[PDB]
RNA sequence: UUGAGCCUUGAUGUGUAGGAUAGGUGGGAGGCUUUGAAGUGUGGACGCCAGUCUGCAUGGAGCCGACCUUGAAAUACCACC
RNA sequence: GCGGCCCCCUGGACGAAGACUGACGCUCAGGUGCGAAAGCGUGGGGAGCAAACAGGAUUAGAUACCCUGGUAGUCCACGCCGUAAACGAUGUCGACUUGGAGGUUGUGCCCUUGAGGCGUGGCUUCCGGAGCUAACGCGUUAAGUCGACCGCCUGGGGAGUA
RNA sequence: CGCGGGGUGGAGCAGCCUGGUAGCUCGUCGGGCUCAUAACCCGAAGAUCGUCGGUUCAAAUCCGGCCCCCGCAACCA
RNA sequence: CGCGGGGUGGAGCAGCCUGGUAGCUCGUCGGGCUCAUAACCCGAAGAUCGUCGGUUCAAAUCCGGCCCCCGCAACCA
RNA sequence: ACUAUGUUCACG
């Protein structure tokens, strides 16, 4: 977080920043994220992702292009 | 009268408003302009611009002080603090660091309740 | 059109001042398709005018185009949901011809007693900016330097 | 401590005429200058940013009052506010 | 159901190769025990949040949704409650029947000869074969193929009510 | 019977105790929008003010009778 | 009873003690905006100082009254 | 942002 960019640059170039926290902070515990709901929008999350990692690999179909 | 020579640009970047603050270096507050304050009232108040205009707002009626350079310590999300920052070089300060104090409670308080 | 990327016609020079900012003119002047009685009145018009300017016609009419000519115009997207006021820079085809537009809708007004007299009296205004014409693009300005805040 | 009253002293005070970031009024025409000067290097006090004010000195002993613009004349000396 | 870190006491699980006991087992009507959240009682505690409640918007109305407040509650000690879409909507135990890709925790054999490999056990996520199924789908963790015992079902409303 | 207060378009209220030209929120009526109805937008009409009377230049508004309506009193023995 | 302050477009405010230039926020109509409504933004329509009097180069401004203007402590016929 | 309703039986 703490990024100096030695002297000449300025030029804000703190992905730093965008990439570690901001989110996690922010939407997550800004509004209630009731216990339950995660469980469900983390394994359809999950769910998603081997759905499209399953897929990728059956992806090479005829295609013609 | 006083004349310091470094200080601290406390930006408080909401979603709604953006409240700049400049600080000496042990937190004493030397002159602030928000985002309402510079007209901007409503949609506009939420805006990248708004926040710039007030960083610009707040970047006079601290000359009395004169501040050479200052380093930076936004807080919260909001649609300023990237345009902001933009705002203090352009209007005449050098930034030695650029932080955050942006409160990352370790599952503390239970948050308000959702919306819809 | 929805994907009908077509160009434009091409227009006609006007005899006695062969050259194509005036001949539009004429054009958004025009009522009833009677470009016979347009393209007289803003012959009278330009003639009344470099009488009392001391200049020629078309520099005549471009030092009055220009102070009656919008810079930045305002659009209202409605990108995500809400609708606010989003300024855009005008294209230079559609610049001068949006101009031209406010000295004859100004014109339509003001009462003098001729069409030649009115748009005379209106392009004399707006070389010393002091017209209807130059108060519709003052306004248009200050909508866009307000509302500057929406990209 | 930081206020208010109060004397010494020192500035301060740009409708417009206009060489003047001049409030009203006045003893009345030489002050001052070698009781080491005009112009300025530089920086301070002031600043409605028009242009005042001045530490010290390279410099070296001049600068200038009625005149012309004002409802008013010159902090050149000096009295009272 | 259970997530900061540390000690105190403590239940089980899995593996390794033995030694021992010698059918001591599997189910279980009645019965007992535990059993989210919300409640309930008593004594604390109370930051945040927040039923009720109040005000402001919204609206034709707004006992709502949105906004600003905000009490029981939410927290702890000791009891009571005994229910949930308490859900893999799939009773418990055992045997048997092609696969593949992972994760996770074991344990043995070679070279640890370099983040190796090659084996044999538990738990587990996904896709699929035969077979089954009304179909959807399930598919060695079956809803396949069989056995033991239990619970339950018999049109919808009335009613899980009197 | 006694003393306050009322009676105003179709509804509920102002204007009434200081006499000069009657509003508000609804509804009714006309036109829009909609496939149509509602909602919504846009115009418009609609009350001589309980009645019989007096005062006045002129009374919804002042004063008197009568006709209803509503409250308070109707007590000691 | 007083001594005091206070007095402007329709209205709330300053500015009024150191005379030369009456601002400022809601009521105001036209825009721009958008398939539209709300908003939001831009510019327009109104007081020469409640009002009358002295002086002086210039007076809401300095000074006296009023209508009056509110504050007060005092007023025990 | 908010944004209600569509009388009865029939025709297939
Ligand atoms: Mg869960
Ligand atoms: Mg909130
Ligand atoms: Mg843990
Ligand atoms: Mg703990
Ligand atoms: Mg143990
Ligand atoms: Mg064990
Ligand atoms: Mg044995
Ligand atoms: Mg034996
Ligand atoms: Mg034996
Ligand atoms: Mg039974
Ligand atoms: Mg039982
Ligand atoms: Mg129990
Ligand atoms: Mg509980
Ligand atoms: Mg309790
Ligand atoms: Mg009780
Ligand atoms: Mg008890
Ligand atoms: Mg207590
Ligand atoms: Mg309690
Ligand atoms: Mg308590
Ligand atoms: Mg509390
Ligand atoms: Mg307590
Ligand atoms: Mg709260
Ligand atoms: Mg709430
Ligand atoms: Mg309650
Ligand atoms: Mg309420
Ligand atoms: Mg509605
Ligand atoms: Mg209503
Ligand atoms: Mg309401
Ligand atoms: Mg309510
Ligand atoms: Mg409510
Ligand atoms: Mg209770
Ligand atoms: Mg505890
Ligand atoms: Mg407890
Ligand atoms: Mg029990
Ligand atoms: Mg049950
Ligand atoms: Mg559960
Ligand atoms: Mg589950
Ligand atoms: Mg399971
Ligand atoms: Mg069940
Ligand atoms: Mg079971
Ligand atoms: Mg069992
Ligand atoms: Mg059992
Ligand atoms: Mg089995
Ligand atoms: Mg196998
Ligand atoms: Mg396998
Ligand atoms: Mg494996
Ligand atoms: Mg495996
Ligand atoms: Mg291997
Ligand atoms: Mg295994
Ligand atoms: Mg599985
Ligand atoms: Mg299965
Ligand atoms: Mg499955
Ligand atoms: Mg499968
Ligand atoms: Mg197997
Ligand atoms: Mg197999
Ligand atoms: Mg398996
Ligand atoms: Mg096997
Ligand atoms: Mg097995
Ligand atoms: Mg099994
Ligand atoms: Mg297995
Ligand atoms: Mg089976
Ligand atoms: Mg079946
Ligand atoms: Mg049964
Ligand atoms: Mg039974
Ligand atoms: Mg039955
Ligand atoms: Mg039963
Ligand atoms: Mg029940
Ligand atoms: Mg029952
Ligand atoms: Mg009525
Ligand atoms: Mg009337
Ligand atoms: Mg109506
Ligand atoms: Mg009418
Ligand atoms: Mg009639
Ligand atoms: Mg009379
Ligand atoms: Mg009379
Ligand atoms: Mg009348
Ligand atoms: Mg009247
Ligand atoms: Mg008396
Ligand atoms: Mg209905």
């Amino acid at each position: 977080i703490k990024v100096r960019e030695n002297e000449p640059f300025d030029v804000a170039l703190r992905r730093f920043k965008r990439s570690c926290e901001k989110a996690g902070v922010l939407a997550e515990v800004r509004r209630r994220e009731f216990y339950e709901k995660p469980t469900t929008e983390r394994k359809r999350a999950k769910a998603s992702a081997v759905k499209r990692h399953a897929k990728k690999l059956a992806r090479e179909n005829a295609r013609r292009t | 009268r006083k004349q310091v020579s470094d200080g601290v640009a406390h930006i408080h970047a909401s979603f709604n408003n953006t409240i700049v603050t400049i600080t000496d270096r042990q937190g004493n507050a030397l002159g602030w302009a928000t985002a309402g304050g510079s007209g901007f009232r409503g949609s506009r108040k939420s805006t990248p611009f708004a926040a710039q205009v007030a960083a610009e707002r707040c970047a006079d009626a601290v000359k009395e002080y004169g501040i050479k350079n200052l380093e930076v310590m936004v807080k919260g999300p909001g649609p300023g603090r990237e345009s902001t920052i933009r705002a203090l070089n352009a209007a005449g300060f050098r930034i030695t660091n650029i932080t955050d104090v942006t409160p990352i409670p370790h599952n503390g308080c239970r948050p308000p309740k959702k919306r819809r | 059109p929805r994907r009908r990327v077509i160009g434009q016609r091409k227009i006609l020079p006007d005899p006695k001042f062969g050259s194509e900012l005036l001949a539009k003119f004429v054009n958004i002047l025009m009522v009833d398709g009677k470009k016979s009685t347009a393209e007289s009145i803003v012959y009278s018009a330009l003639e009344t005018l470099a009488q009392r300017s001391g200049k020629s016609e078309l520099e005549a009419f471009e030092v009055a185009l220009e102070n009656v000519r919008p810079t930045v115009e305002v659009k209202s997207r409605r990108v995500g949901g809400s609708t606010y006021q989003v300024p855009v820079e005008v294209r230079p085809v559609r610049r001068n011809a949006l101009a031209m537009r406010w000295i004859v809708e100004a014109a339509r007004k003001r009462g003098d007693k001729s069409m030649a007299l009115r748009l005379a009296n209106e392009l004399s205004d707006a070389a010393e900016n002091k017209g209807t014409a130059v108060k519709k693009r003052e306004d248009v300005h200050r909508m866009a330097e307000a509302n500057k805040a929406f990209a």
